[PDB]
């Protein structure tokens, strides 16, 4: 079970941006394909967001809200990437959270081995 | 469509018994299984191919044969009485929970 | 009793380094590749047939190694452009985009350091005030092009080592997987020419009768479809200015070069491709996607992501890099020319090289580009749990990964090892 | 591999007609460094086929006697059963199972017990 | 080479004669890639040509006997025409022409026809 | 070789039980450059072997007959006095000083003087 | 390759020229002497520079390496 380094929680108000980061070792982030997003807001189910290619920078995106709103990037020197969310409201209130997946072939599905923490971000009044 | 579903949701244990979840998702194809407690990030437990996942003293298996994918967990023992997920690709179930 | 047999037509699967043969330095560096026969003609292998995979296929992956390692042999012993990775002084001659800017230059094979003077493009600068750094001026290695080699694309053709053979699958419509009912077999493959895209292939081979679609898993979103046309799209390319180059001594055997003018008034780089067959492509494009998604209403909603090289339609022409707004081209919807403003870069991050960038030299203006366009690559956009309300694909150029643009040709080869011992039954001595 | 295409019985004739090798001989600075390697390739995989073949008192045959009989608890068929109908590429692919005890057996009847004979006959 | 001197009728025993090779074997960091190359280059050069005597149903000998009636419609001359007065460097600058038919029409009637007319006699 | 343990008299079978070649073939970036030399020595090898055996008039096989007498000006032992006691590594140890005569007498004898006899018997 | 400030010791054909040279592997760069024929020199005053000293690169022959012809 290795754990990824992100960013910590906090409170914004609406309309605001938060900036979710997350750091892995040199040698876990090379061997990964694909950065993983997911979302837990209390008393739900998994919601999956997103993903960032590690190499490209390409996407994809679960709702076209996150789509519009939620920035997913990578940066191959420093071994990070980051989900940049914009335009926060008090839906958007959850445990956010980084993982990667070291899976490439066809048949194989998708995968988090490897897991950060979370985040919790909370918006308010 | 709901392409991913999941069930019984709600179970009813008794430890020393073995447990079964299981998960039936539109286009079939291959599907993994997690778990996690409270305050924690999602264990993987079952890879998509239905082999068990490093870290699990062999406790969980299962098999398709159909659109459904059915596991089994060993002996009910309330260390994994955890809150259990599906994935199929971007779809996740609603999850399951094993309660006493 | 057991009869002992040599010259049995039988082989199996395996993996051997490829030949290098030609039809005839660059960073193609073919004349060291040995010429291919005339009349290359193959052996159809009547009732034989064979299992292809596209995706598993172990000549892409040689081909990968050849043409990274190619790019760094010829680019190796050029002038270094980092003796020059200076913070420097600038103005701003669309805005700005290609600029003069200055510095008391520390290299020009003196003690005696001077101003002097270098028009580069905005794209290739990080604002440091008016000062400024290059982008790879930074915990990076920039060199540059020698202005004696070209890229020069060429046939190239690989070949068995003798004791090999290469199967290939004839089949119309094979989508690089499963099993092929039409299998012929050469010493060598046909010449591929390397093709250095993203986005949209260029010219290759075309599809049998209509566009078809491959994918190692049509369902898994992390993968990209490959879409072959059966016909192709000619687009042109210019750069309509006139420049001039000029030179910098960075070592006593080697000079930088860098634009010395702009000659005539600043014009933007920019394509043009036929709007008709444009528009026919994607509706055929849809519909096959529709075949294999079933009946989905299909989009296509331009590009996104972060690095230009990706978002942009990138290509090289002559030893210029081309980005490009495909924005205009990957539009509108199906359920049944057109102008591409244009960006050209000096500092290249090839292969995706952490740590490495090549510097392209000026070519003094007058750029003139076409291909025929014959493909596309394209990822889904996405989908997630959602209470049964609507539906719609969408689809996105993509690119970055030369192994799928390889790959899109080398899916119709297989190489195989020859054994021609083998023993049967009959009656003997 | 055109003879590839049909039954191993119609191959008592395709495989001498056929013949000619496709590794080494007849048939035949990163690029300069492949081609060395590919060259010295095929002459390893000819030399190892063709030292089989001495090895097992077989020359330069395209078809060779033996002096071990077929064995059933190999593979139990008749001859017209696999001549006919069957191919090479399905034939050797229950030989694969037998292949090593095969040869051994070639090497020792064939070759190793007729030279041990011969050279009494020599000296006789 | 010192037979190269001479008339090919005289060569019927120099070729014999003279036997040795000249080539691979018994007469076998720039300058360590030149020689490997080399070495790897008389390597090739040997065996093609021992497996152009195998497939033709020679085996390694320095006279070889043939299944194919010679044909004037190449080259009509006496016996005596070429083995006396003409030299072996004088007479393949006609056969130079043949050659390739020649070689085929060696590789089916010397070995090709008589090998599957062997395993007849084998199998009877 | 493990019969290097045992006399020549017992070799006259174990030399053909051995057989099997520890070179070239059915046996077979510093590393890289070290094992590409190791292969083409050990196929250089090989070959300058069969050569030998074949302008001697031998082929492929363990045991081959000669045309030329053995001399006692170069070892006189009656062949029990060889083959019993004395071992191939011991053997060779005299025949150093005459192999260079042996080899040349090889060739002539049974090779180059049968293969001229043998021409004149095909053209007869 | 820096300019010098030379000397002329038929004249002058090898001169003491001298510079402060910025190698001498260190940061505290010193003035140092050295004995060159005119043959190799381009003046640049009684500064110069030396012919191979400009848009070209010179190495020097190894102390432990003759040329030695051999058959
Ligand atoms: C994306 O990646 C996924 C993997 O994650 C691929 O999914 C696989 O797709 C293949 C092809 O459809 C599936 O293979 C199928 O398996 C069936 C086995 O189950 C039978 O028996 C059970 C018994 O309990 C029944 O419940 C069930 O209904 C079936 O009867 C086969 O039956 C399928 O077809 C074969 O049998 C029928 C029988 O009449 C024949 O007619 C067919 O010709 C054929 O012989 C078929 O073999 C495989 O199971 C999928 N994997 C998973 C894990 O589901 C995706 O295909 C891939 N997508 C793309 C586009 O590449
Ligand atoms: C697809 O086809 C195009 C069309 O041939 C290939 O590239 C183009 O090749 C022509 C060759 O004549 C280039 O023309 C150049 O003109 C300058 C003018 O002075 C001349 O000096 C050069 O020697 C050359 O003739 C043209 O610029 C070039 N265009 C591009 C985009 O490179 C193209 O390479 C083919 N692509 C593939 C993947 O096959
Ligand atoms: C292709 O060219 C277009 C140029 O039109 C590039 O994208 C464009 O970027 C501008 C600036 O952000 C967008 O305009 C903005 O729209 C918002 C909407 O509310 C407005 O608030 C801003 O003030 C501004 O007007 C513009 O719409 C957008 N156009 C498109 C088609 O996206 C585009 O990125 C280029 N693409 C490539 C691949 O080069
Ligand atoms: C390409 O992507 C853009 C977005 O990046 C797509 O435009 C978006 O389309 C949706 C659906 O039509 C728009 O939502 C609608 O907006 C109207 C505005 O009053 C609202 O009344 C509707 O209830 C609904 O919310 C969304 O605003 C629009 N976004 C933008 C920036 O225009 C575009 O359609 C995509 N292209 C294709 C071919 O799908
Ligand atoms: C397999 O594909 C080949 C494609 O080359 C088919 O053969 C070609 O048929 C066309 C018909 O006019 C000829 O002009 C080509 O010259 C043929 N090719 C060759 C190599 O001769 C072939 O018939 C297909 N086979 C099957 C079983 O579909
Ligand atoms: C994709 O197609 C749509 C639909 O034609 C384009 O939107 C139109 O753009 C023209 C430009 O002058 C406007 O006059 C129309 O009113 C727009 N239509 C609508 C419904 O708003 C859109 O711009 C195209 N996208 C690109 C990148 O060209
Ligand atoms: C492919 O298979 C067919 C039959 O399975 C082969 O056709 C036979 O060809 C022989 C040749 O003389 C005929 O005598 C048979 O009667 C044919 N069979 C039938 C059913 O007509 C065909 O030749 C095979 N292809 C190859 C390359 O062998
Ligand atoms: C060079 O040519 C001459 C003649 O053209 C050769 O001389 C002949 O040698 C044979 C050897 O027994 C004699 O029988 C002939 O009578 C000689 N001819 C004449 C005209 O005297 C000479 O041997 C040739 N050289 C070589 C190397 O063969
Ligand atoms: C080592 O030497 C001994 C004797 O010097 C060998 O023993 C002989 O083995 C043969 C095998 O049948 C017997 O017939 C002899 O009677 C044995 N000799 C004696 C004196 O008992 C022994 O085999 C040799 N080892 C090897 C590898 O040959
Ligand atoms: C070098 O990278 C750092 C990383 O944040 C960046 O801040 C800086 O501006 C970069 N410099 C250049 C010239 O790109
Ligand atoms: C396309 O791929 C499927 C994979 O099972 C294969 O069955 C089908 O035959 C392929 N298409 C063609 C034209 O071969
Ligand atoms: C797609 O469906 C909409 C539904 O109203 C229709 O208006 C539109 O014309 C359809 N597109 C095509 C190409 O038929
Ligand atoms: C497209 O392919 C054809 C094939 O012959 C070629 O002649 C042409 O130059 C290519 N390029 C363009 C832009 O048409
Ligand atoms: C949303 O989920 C509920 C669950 O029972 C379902 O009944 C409903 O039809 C779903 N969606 C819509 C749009 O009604
Ligand atoms: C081999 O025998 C089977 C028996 O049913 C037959 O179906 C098949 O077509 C035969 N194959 C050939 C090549 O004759
Ligand atoms: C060959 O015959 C010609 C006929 O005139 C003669 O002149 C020539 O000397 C002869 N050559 C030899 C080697 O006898
Ligand atoms: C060979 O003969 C000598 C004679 O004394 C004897 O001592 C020796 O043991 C013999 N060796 C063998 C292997 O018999
Ligand atoms: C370098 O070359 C230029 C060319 O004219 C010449 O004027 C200058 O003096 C040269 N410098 C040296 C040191 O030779």
């Amino acid at each position: 079970q290795v754990q990824l380094v992100q960013s910590g929680s906090g409170v914004k108000k609406p309309g605001a941006s938060v900036r979710v980061s997350c750091w892995t070792s040199e040698d876990i982030f090379e061997r990964t394909e694909l950065i993983h997003w997911v979302r837990q807001a209390p008393g739900q189910g998994l919601e999956w967001i997103g993903w960032v290619k590690t190499v490209t920078g390409a996407v994809n995106f679960g709702s076209p809200d996150f789509r519009q709103r939620v920035s997913l990037t990578r940066d191959r020197d420093l071994f990070t990437a980051h989900m940049d969310i914009r335009g926060l409201t008090q839906g958007d209130t959850a445990t956010y959270f980084c993982a990667r997946q070291k899976f490439y072939t066809g048949g194989q599905g998708w995968y988090f081995d490897l897991w950060g923490r979370g985040t919790l971000i909370v918006v308010s009044s | 469509e709901i392409v991913l579903t999941q069930s019984p949701g709600t179970l009813s244990l008794s430890p020393g018994e073995t447990a079964s979840l299981s998960c039936t998702a539109a286009s079939y194809g291959h599907m993994t299984w997690y778990q996690k407690k409270p305050g924690q990030p999602p264990k993987l437990l079952i890879f998509a191919t239905s082999k068990r996942a490093s870290g699990i003293p062999d406790r969980f298996s299962g098999s398709q044969f159909g659109k459904q994918y059915t596991l089994t967990i060993t002996r009910m023992e309330p260390e994994d009485f955890a809150r259990y997920y599906c994935q199929q690709l971007e779809f996740f179930g609603q999850g399951t929970r094993l309660e006493i | 009793w057991v009869t002992v047999y040599y010259g049995v037509p039988v082989w199996k699967e395996a993996t051997t380094t490829l030949f290098c043969a030609s039809d005839a330095r660059n960073v193609w560096a073919t004349h060291a590749c040995v010429p291919t026969d005339p009349n290359p003609q193959e052996v159809v292998l009547e009732n034989v047939t064979e299992n292809f995979n596209m995706w598993k296929n172990d000549m892409v992956e040689q081909m990968h190694e050849d043409i990274i390692s190619l790019w760094d042999q010829s680019l190796k012993p050029c002038v270094k452009l980092t003796p020059l990775c200076v913070t420097l002084n600038c103005t701003d001659y669309e805005r700005g985009e290609i600029k003069n800017c200055s510095f008391n230059i520390t290299t020009s094979i003196r003690d005696k350091v001077q101003k002097e003077y270098a028009l580069f493009y905005k794209l290739d600068i990080v604002p440091i005030n008016n000062s400024y750094r290059l982008i790879n001026c930074n915990t990076s290695v920039i060199k540059q092009a020698c202005p004696k080699v070209s890229f020069e694309p060429i046939p190239i053709h690989y070949c068995a080592p003798a004791g090999f053979a290469i199967l290939k699958c004839n089949d119309k419509k094979f989508n690089g997987t499963g099993p092929c009912t039409n299998v012929s077999t050469v010493q060598c493959t046909h010449g591929i020419r390397p093709v250095v895209s993203t986005q949209l292939l260029l010219n290759g081979s075309l599809a049998e009768k209509e566009v078809v679609i491959r994918s190692q898993n049509f369902t898994n979103n992390a993968k990209v479809i490959i879409v072959q046309l059966n016909e192709s799209v000619v687009i042109n390319c210019t750069r309509p200015n006139n420049n001039t180059r000029k030179s910098i001594h960075i070592a006593p055997g080697r000079w930088f070069y860098t634009t010395g003018a702009i000659i005539g008034d600043i014009r933007q780089a920019h394509c043009n491709i036929s709007r008709v067959k444009w528009n026919n492509t994607l509706k055929q494009i849809a519909t096959k996607l529709r075949e294999q998604f079933k009946n989905k209403t299909i989009a296509f909603n331009q590009s996104s992501g972060g690095d230009p090289e990706i978002v942009m339609h990138s290509f090289n022409c002559g030893g210029e890099f081309f980005y490009c707004n495909t924005t205009q081209l990957f539009n509108s919807t199906w359920n049944d020319h057109i102008t591409l403003p244009c960006r050209i870069k000096q500092i290249i991050n090839m292969w995706q090289k952490v740590g490495k960038a090549m510097y392209a030299p000026p070519i003094r203006g007058q750029i003139r580009c076409s291909s025929n366009i014959t493909g596309l690559l394209l990822t889904r956009d996405g989908g997630s749990n959602e209470n049964k309300t609507s539906e719609t694909e969408t689809f996105r150029p993509a690119g970055g990964d030369m192994r799928d643009n390889w790959r899109s040709e080398l899916y119709k080869y297989k190489v195989v090892k020859i054994e021609p011992l083998g023993v049967a039954p009959t009656k003997c001595k | 591999l055109g003879a590839a295409g049909s039954t191993m019985g119609a191959a008592s004739m395709t495989l001498t007609v056929q013949a000619r090798q496709l590794l080494s001989g007849i048939v035949q600075t990163v690029w300069g460094i492949k081609q060395l390697q590919a060259r010295v390739l095929a002459v390893e995989r000819y030399l190892r086929d063709q030292q089989l073949l001495g090895i097992w008192g077989c020359s330069g045959k395209l078809i060779c006697c033996t002096a071990v009989p077929w064995n059933n608890s190999w593979s139990n068929r008749s001859l017209d059963m696999i001549w006919n109908n069957m191919t090479w590429i399905e034939w050797e692919r229950e030989i694969d199972n037998y292949t090593g005890l095969i040869y051994n057996l070639l090497e020792e009847s064939q070759n190793q017990q007729e030279k041990n004979e011969q050279e009494l006959l020599e000296l006789d």
